């Protein structure tokens, strides 16, 4: 996260870190036995880490569980990055509380203007690289699709939407990718791609979670 | 035809930090670095094994 502040220790609950040996990307609890995550975050031995806040040093509250299945959605192009989605069900249910609790679904998409927060354990440098220990936050708003396509000529599909600051300066980034966007208590965004990070007139691009309610609840109750 | 080996390494416009390993032509051996996770280009591996079986000495 770029432009962002120190979100404070377990503030976040539903924020979890996915490691393979390292942390390589970021998802969402939304449920005891499930956490959604871009597609591009699909990697094998992932582990599921909850109730983190620095990410290098054990603290207390972490709960480690391994990824018992991890499913891409199966219209998922890595060429185009149209569906950038994937769910991944924990070998065994997270213990629920404050500090590691579920983020609700979206009822209905959220209109451009709408103030979301973002966050996750990327890089804080639009140009250079510094990688934070405890989690990062940003409060950042939803972008036109006119806006977005503006921005990115040919690149945005209708399961994408933007998010940020056209000046520059604010933007999630690499180490961020599959983490959450929530609005008004709701999963609007995963955190997906962008040209660089914090750029002006480049604002970051994000999964539309509201697009694929019907096909998480049905996946997840079918695995 | 150009040798892919000599080409940048390419994190790509997604947001993951994902170690790769690049062929660092100028230093002569393979590298660490961050890819993003999708667009990949070819200076790009899993393991420094890999890299040095396809790259190695170019
Ligand atoms: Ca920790
Ligand atoms: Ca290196
Ligand atoms: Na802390």
């Amino acid at each position: 996260i770029v432009g962002g502040y120190t979100c404070g220790a377990n503030t976040v609950p539903y924020q979890v870190s996915l490691n393979s040996g390292y942390h390589f990307c970021g998802g969402s609890l939304i449920n005891s036995q499930w956490v959604v995550s871009a597609a591009h975050c699909y990697k094998s031995g992932i582990q599921v880490r909850l109730g983190e806040d620095n990410i290098n040093v054990v603290e207390g509250n972490e709960q480690f569980i391994s990824a018992s299945k991890s499913i891409v959605h199966p219209s998922y192009n890595s060429n185009t990055l149209n569906n950038d989605i994937m769910l991944i069900k924990l070998k065994s249910a997270a213990s629920l509380x404050s500090r590691v609790a579920s983020i609700s679904l979206p009822t209905s998409c959220a209109s451009a203007g709408t103030q979301c927060l973002i966050s996750g354990w990327g890089n804080t440098k639009s140009s250079g690289t510094s990688y934070p220990d405890v989690l990062k936050c940003l409060k950042a708003p939803i972008l036109s699709d006119s806006s977005c396509k503006s921005a990115y000529p040919g690149q945005i599909t209708s399961n994408m939407f933007c998010a940020g600051y056209l000046e520059g300066g604010k933007d999630s980034c690499q180490g961020d990718s599959g983490g959450p966007v929530v609005c008004s208590g709701k999963l609007q965004g995963i955190v997906s791609w962008g040209s660089g990070c914090a750029q002006k007139n480049k604002p970051g691009v994000y999964t539309k979670v509201c697009n694929y309610v019907s096909w998480i609840k049905q996946t997840i109750a079918s695995n | 035809r150009p040798d892919f080996c000599l080409e940048p390494p390419y994190t790509g416009p997604c947001k993951a930090r994902i170690i790769r390993y690049f062929y660092n032509a100028k230093a002569g051996l393979c590298q660490t670095f961050v890819y993003g996770g999708s667009r990949a280009k070819r200076n790009n591996f899993k393991s420094a094994e890999d890299c040095m079986r396809t790259c190695g000495g170019a």
